[PDB]
């Protein structure tokens, strides 16, 4: 070789460096949580003439519950730290055994922008500017205002995958931690993706009401009666019944139900309601290329939806192979989302429906 | 005491955090560089008057489109970072970052920041790019994109050698104060 590179620390030392960074960023993080709870929240709760209950809940949300989680998470990390040989520390299991607890960050992220809205309002008023500056000076925090500090849980829940990836990159395949770190990485990526996705879902309720309002000749109940997420959409041909006519339709898969519409022949942005399939009652049979039994057609890129209890059956045809596959995933995906939801009791709120539906009466009727 | 909130955005692995770390600490280049940067305040003087510059990283947020915007309120200036040795990060400036911040913060100035300029000279970087018939982004090509996208300007730095590094931040500070109005709000 040639040795033209600059000084880099060896792989075990880099692992020791990362472990130390993890411990140290967790202690600094909990110090920020404590400074929020002791320096701001406790002082605000004392001044009942300046902050109502509702203002406290809006501005601080569950920060105190995050502080509490983090006390436990830090104690457990520290117990795994190996003083003799830091690089031998095994922290993968700490993340794995606390994984459900990270779900409190979902509520924090969903309500953060309301927090920002309220604080901005209060910061117009010099009574509160001075109060908040006072809290910050007495808790001895750096000169970032309270809105910055309230962003730290959001940044934190997004930093763990990165830290665990860096730990993995310096961990040999035979380390007692390798497979635990790899699983912890996967688990924490999933926590964050699921927080992002739950947030999207709540923000898009509005859009589902608006979309439904733009579709002409709607029949039957609002989509938000049973569903709260568009999973997939595109264009397929289908046959409703054996020997029936093949119609081209645009299908919209939500959790629990698939709506079908027809585009206007001229005005391609205009959709006409044409019905819906109750996905709770339908299994997806994957059909193989060739020729179909009465039914009695021929087939390229095809699958079937059988009714569980009846003999009812519908044939679908995508154009490309790429598209048959994408739809089969979207069907596994809606079964998956339905199981997880009923398991967790994820309802869509009553006032959430009233908010979404109020948006429709803004753009007339 | 007036503040400038400066938020650094861009693709993952373009050296966003290395940049912030190298501006705010004075490390030997052989020392370990944390993967994480905590929100940082420092006093800067302009017009003989003190301002607090608040520095916010967005690392790890690149695939989370509904969490990213939580960082944007109260921003006075954005640094939109790409690596000069990653053409896909440059394409994303145009396809992703500049549309996002202008949708949420339409009156807030932003700089286009090329990072990792030391890697233009690195044998392995050059060989790996060339394997895919690519090569680094040139300052000319980037100046052109900065003009098309309405960036205050294009600045380039290396967090490793510090070439151009303090100037990135001086230009950020200037863009932020050039004659609250420009500050991002409620979105």
């Amino acid at each position: 070789c040639l040795c033209l590179g600059r000084p880099l620390q060896n792989r075990d030392q880099m692992r020791a460096n990362v472990i130390n960074e993890i411990m140290s960023t967790e202690r600094h993080y909990i110090k920020h949580l404590k400074d929020i709870c002791e320096g701001y929240l406790k002082q605000c709760r004392k001044r009942r003439d300046m902050f109502s209950d509702e203002q406290l809940k809006v501005i601080f949300g569950n920060i105190e519950d995050i502080y509490r989680f983090q006390m436990g998470f830090v104690r457990d990390l520290e117990k795994q730290y190996n003083n003799d040989d830091p690089h031998l520390s095994e922290i993968g299991p700490c993340f794995l055994e606390h994984q459900d607890g990270f779900w409190i960050y979902s509520e924090y992220c969903n309500n953060h922008l309301d927090a920002c809205m309220e604080l901005s309002k209060l910061m117009k008023d010099s009574r509160y500017q001075h109060f908040f500056e006072a809290c910050r000076l007495l808790q001895q925090m750096i000169d970032i205002a309270i809105d910055g500090f309230l962003l730290t849980p959001v940044q934190k829940i997004c930093k763990y995958p990165l830290q665990l990836a860096e730990l993995l990159k310096y961990t040999a395949q035979d380390h007692s931690d390798y497979r635990y770190v790899a699983a912890a990485l996967a688990v924490m990526r999933n926590v964050t993706q699921q927080i992002n996705e739950r947030k999207r879902r709540l923000e898009n309720i509005d859009k589902i009401a608006q979309w439904q309002a733009s579709v002409l000749d709607w029949e039957g109940d609002d989509i938000l009666d049973r569903s709260s997420e568009l999973i997939y959409t595109g264009e397929m041909a289908w046959i409703y019944q054996p020997y029936g006519r093949n119609q081209q339709r645009v299908f919209f898969l939500f959790d629990h139900q698939m709506v079908l519409c027809k585009k206007d022949l001229i005005r391609r942005d205009i959709l006409y309601y044409k019905g819906r399939i109750d996905m709770d009652k339908y299994e997806v049979i994957d059909i193989e290329d060739g020729r179909d039994d009465d039914f009695n057609v021929s087939m390229k890129n095809a699958f079937k939806l059988h009714n569980k209890e009846t003999e009812e059956v519908h044939l679908f045809f995508a154009k490309k192979l790429e598209e048959k596959i994408r739809w089969l995933r979207a069907f596994r995906e809606e079964r998956k989302m339905v199981q997880e939801d009923e398991k967790i009791g994820f309802e869509i709120s009553e006032n959430q429906k009233r908010q979404a539906a109020m948006t429709v009466r803004k753009a007339s009727k | 005491m007036q503040t400038i909130k400066c938020v650094v955005v861009g693709d993952g692995a373009v050296g966003k955090t290395c940049l912030l770390i190298s501006y705010t600490t004075n490390k030997f280049p052989s020392e370990y560089v944390p993967t994480v940067f905590d929100n940082y305040a420092v006093t800067v003087m302009i017009g003989g008057e003190p301002y607090t510059l608040g520095l916010f990283d967005t690392a790890g947020q690149e695939d989370y489109d509904r969490l990213r915007p939580l960082s944007y309120p109260q921003t006075d200036v954005f640094l939109v970072c790409f690596s000069v040795v990653s053409p896909s990060s440059f394409e994303n400036v145009k396809e992703k970052w500049v549309p996002e911040i202008t949708h949420h913060c339409p009156k807030t100035p932003f700089l286009l920041v090329g990072t990792q300029i030391d890697l233009r000279d690195d044998p392995s970087t050059i060989e790996k790019l060339a394997k895919n018939k690519q090569k680094p982004i040139t300052p000319e090509t980037a100046e052109k994109l900065a003009r098309d996208l309405k960036a205050v300007k294009y600045v380039e730095c290396s967090a490793l050698t510090q070439k151009g590094l303090k100037n990135v931040f001086d230009e950020a500070i200037l863009a932020a104060l050039e004659p609250k109005s420009r500050r991002c709000v409620l979105l």
